[PDB]
């Protein structure tokens, strides 16, 4: 069966709109699940005694939107109180309730398709004996799919994909392979280099295919301890050349980071 | 961050008295075992199996029983207390609380030894048995209520009515109210995706000279099994408890109990075995219900 | 437990740098103040602090002398007057603030800055 | 006091929904505050001498939705036009009206909760004597606090937070250290080289406790106009050791780049 | 962290003599454990080291080509094998372990031993 809602309802009996099916649409707008809020404080609250004061604060809890005006919640002293907003739908004239807790006991209960109180804090408020001493915001989370941006301003990280390998080049030389979205490489080199000559391909393993440049990409060393230094290519076919000077029975120390990108213009 | 073992003579009851098995006085080691045996009457047919019905059997547990008095005295006044209290209930519960869980096992004393050959201060060393009853159970509290969405009233519902494509309108004080909830009826409904051992529940009926109860459905949304009553005279409400140690069924007016069980549709409660799908309610307009939740093995 | 950092910046060796910090409130008695930097350890050590409620100072033997803790009064405000600054005082200054006295652990503190880089040239 | 909105009225009477609450919801759901807009030209504005015609534009502006069709704009001339949205909700019958200003007059005014007229613009439009040389949209701007995503294009550019530290390493070296992303750091060396021996821990200043490594990272580096390199490592602890060749009472300048990874895989 | 020392006790001079010691754990990258000696009430001094990292040895002028530094393989265990024995470097040898490198100051070290006494005759 189809329910359709944002639809033409010729004799307006076809298609009402029910306050979860509106929760449902909000939550897919702004891509929430009940494990956050959207929280806007229009002023501040005001902070009295073991109390807090939402003076204007709009709050959409499982895509239900909701208004704290001069709603006051009483706190727990010299305590951190998780500040909570509670949805119990059978309570049909008051279906939203404000609570301070000892600790986060939001409970992702799917209020819009089943039965259940949504729990979710939404403000930190630490308090001392007498007072306030301190409020932090619980993060707004927006889970998203794919995104095409223009511009982009992040205050805190973006996490992105780590890969590793380690690759025995041959010859004692060893790579350390550290990729970021699956594009930038930077390599370690480590081990200790013997048997090798100027133009030669190392006699080990060459390069798995997810770290390969599409370009060969020439990778300075250091010898420790001396003032001496070398070079390896990493060719597109995964392949590496030697490119420092002919090295002896006596393995040298190799080390140093080298970074490339896998990705040209594309 | 270790585990904590305690016996209550009465979980849930105001007059509970608490054995800290674990760090009292009075403590527990080595459970025989928590374990479980299965059977599925499996023949072989020239090593062909033929798989009958499969059965659990929980085994019994025996704990070692230490006391830790500081004199003679004290250590009999422990074996005394602890032992009588034991025996003084129908059954017991055994609280296991680890990290991860805190379940309940309601047990029966099978023996207990009581000898003499004592290290410092005259203290125990005896042997503990329980007979299982309910092995691995919590308890969940669920309640039920018939709530009935609005009346659709165009010009105050959200609705896109009208002259085509449809339409609604914010008016002062009128403008646009949601007439209701889809499947509002879900508030009233037990969604059933686990094992029960048995549950107990207050019912709130509706109309008068009209059956109450409530019924069970599969998950193919047919009935099953529904425990319905037909009573001559209104109750304020009735109680139900389908554990089969403590098996009620009573209608409550005012203070008086009445035994509800002679007035049951007996045709409609083909069983107590609660399936996968979901409880509704019969002429009810609330239930409160304390499910013993199930778990063989834990 | 809120602290705002100004000052710092760069200047040759044997000029003057001043560092400014404001705690947003006191966390109780035994109210200290002061700054923490990397000084050749795993751990930043404290090098300069200064208790309210006693009004006495701490000064690492590598800054004594030199270095000048004072305060604003009534204002949780603490001015870290630097002078005779020398190349081996490069370092990030990160601002302090705690209750109980001074510490070289930095988990006992109440209030962390996100520090003041001062450079020292030649 | 709690004023609910997306919840059912029993007796269709009890919670009304106001356009001031729907602006506000609309607002949070897109992440928007009263100094942007969502605007979207369903069709092409058309250009006719010193006018703007919005042939068929939606707008966003405070939570609430307008369209323009066939919506002309009247111009100067040799001038740059910000268009604005002005909603003066006192003007019943008329509360959006567009206006072309000299300069971006966007005021925040926080039509859902107050009294005021809320002006934000949304295009700015540069003629000649004659007519539009040039037109370029406002920007858009989604407010968000944490994401999780899939996949994302940029078209511009992302901008990170960037921290630097100078280290006194010891025996003249002086690293100047740019951390991007919190993971991303780039070390140029400065300073010249003097008293210290292949293996040795460099004498000075420890890397501070933000800017250590997971892992050891061998940082290459060159002689100012010498055929000769060094190495060092920066140890997960903060401490640098000396990889070059043993140095003398004489300073050698120390110069370049070399890059590491701050976090690992996780 | 903890260290875990033998060998030690006398021989005349031109004898040999062998110290071993074992590191609980490794502190991290640039691995050295060594031996520090205090000889005739002076200063101590790093007389010898081992990165395990890079396998790069350090002997002091003193004791170059007498004293040889080994390693027990895949173990955390360092050997110090002593020829051609003088009376001068009769001192407390203390096993030292640490994450860095190489070093003269000893608060540096992560790995303090309790010390093995070294004595040889004239």
């Amino acid at each position: 069966t189809i329910k359709n809602f944002t639809f033409f309802s010729p004799n307006s009996t076809e298609f009402p709109v029910g306050s979860n099916n509106d929760g449902k649409l909000y939550m897919m707008l702004t891509g929430m699940d009940y494990r956050t809020i959207r929280r806007k404080d229009w002023s501040s609250p005001l902070n009295t005694a073991l109390n807090v004061q939402y003076t204007n604060t709009s709050i959409i809890a499982g895509g239900r939107y909701f208004e704290l005006l001069n709603e006051t919640v009483a706190l727990k002293g010299d305590s951190v109180n998780y500040i909570h907003a509670n949805i119990d739908l059978t309570q049909t004239a008051n279906p939203v309730s404000l609570s301070a807790e000892t600790a986060n006991n939001s409970n992702g209960v799917d209020i819009n398709n089943g039965s259940g109180v949504l729990k979710v804090c939404f403000d930190i408020v630490t308090t001392s004996g007498t007072g306030v001493t301190s409020t932090k915001p619980i993060v707004q989370t927006s889970t998203l799919d794919s995104i095409s941006v223009n511009d982009m301003t992040v205050s805190g990280s973006i996490d992105v994909p780590v890969q590793t390998l380690t690759v025995e080049a041959g010859n004692g030389l060893q790579l350390q392979l550290t990729k970021k979205n699956n594009d930038l490489v930077i390599v370690r080199f480590f081990g200790s280099v013997s048997n090798i000559q100027k133009g030669w391909n190392m006699s080990g393993t060459w390069v798995d295919r997810p770290f390969r440049p599409a370009a060969v990409q020439s990778l300075v060393g250091h010898f420790a301890g001396r003032d001496t230094s070398f070079h390896i290519d990493i060719n597109p076919n995964g392949s590496i050349t030697w490119w420092g000077a002919n090295i002896d029975k006596t393995p040298i120390a190799t080390r140093g980071n080298g970074s490339y990108f896998i990705k040209s213009a594309w | 961050g270790v585990r904590q073992y305690k016996i209550h003579t009465n979980l849930d009851g105001t007059d509970d008295k608490v054995w800290d098995v674990t760090n009292g006085k009075v403590r527990f080691y080595q459970p025989s075992n928590l374990g479980l045996q299965s059977t599925n009457n499996i023949w072989q047919s020239n090593g062909i199996g033929v798989m009958g019905t499969r059965s659990i059997t929980q085994p019994q547990i025996e704990f070692k029983l230490e006391t830790f008095g500081e004199s003679l005295e004290e250590n009999y006044q422990l074996m005394k207390d602890f032992v009588n209290d034991i025996l003084s209930k129908k059954f017991v519960t055994l609280e296991y609380q680890t990290e991860i869980f805190q379940v309940y096992a309601d047990l029966a004393l099978a023996d207990v030894t009581k000898t003499e050959g004592y290290g410092k201060n005259g203290t125990f060393s005896e042997k503990i048995t329980f007979d299982i009853i309910t092995k691995w159970y919590t308890y969940e509290n669920l309640t039920f209520d018939k709530i009935q969405n609005g009346k659709v009233i165009a010009g105050m519902s959200k609705i896109y009515g009208g002259t085509a494509p449809g339409n609604y309108k914010y008016i002062k004080g009128t403008s646009y109210t949601y007439y209701g909830e889809s499947d509002i009826d879900r508030l009233s409904r037990w969604d059933i995706k686990e094992e029960i051992f048995s549950f107990m529940g207050i019912l709130y009926p509706k109309l008068p000279k009209t059956p109450a109860g409530v019924r069970f459905l599969d998950d193919i949304g047919n009935e099953y099994t529904a425990i319905v009553f037909k009573t001559e005279q209104v109750q304020d409400y009735i109680l139900i408890n389908t554990d089969v140690n403590d098996e009620t069924y009573q209608g409550w007016k005012g203070t008086t109990a009445l035994n509800l069980f002679p007035v049951m549709d007996f045709e409609r409660y083909r069983t107590r075995i609660i399936e996968k799908g979901q409880m509704e309610l019969i002429n009810l307009s609330k239930a409160e219900f304390k499910i013993k939740r199930k778990a063989d093995f834990v | 437990v809120q602290l705002q950092e100004s000052g710092g910046g760069l200047v040759q060796a044997g000029g003057s740098l001043r560092l400014s910090c404001t705690a947003s409130r006191r966390t109780g008695s035994n109210w200290c103040m002061g700054w923490f930097r990397q000084l050749a350890g795993k751990e930043p050590e404290l090098v300069v602090a200064l208790n309210f409620d006693y009004d006495m100072t701490y000064y690492a033997d590598s800054v004594k002398g030199r270095f000048t803790v004072s305060r604003d009064s009534g204002k949780n405000t603490v001015y870290l007057q630097m002078n005779s600054l020398k190349p081996e005082d490069t370092a990030i200054y990160y601002c302090a603030a705690r209750s109980g006295g001074f510490s070289s652990n930095r988990e006992l503190y109440d209030g962390w800055g996100q520090g003041t880089q001062v450079t020292v040239s030649s």
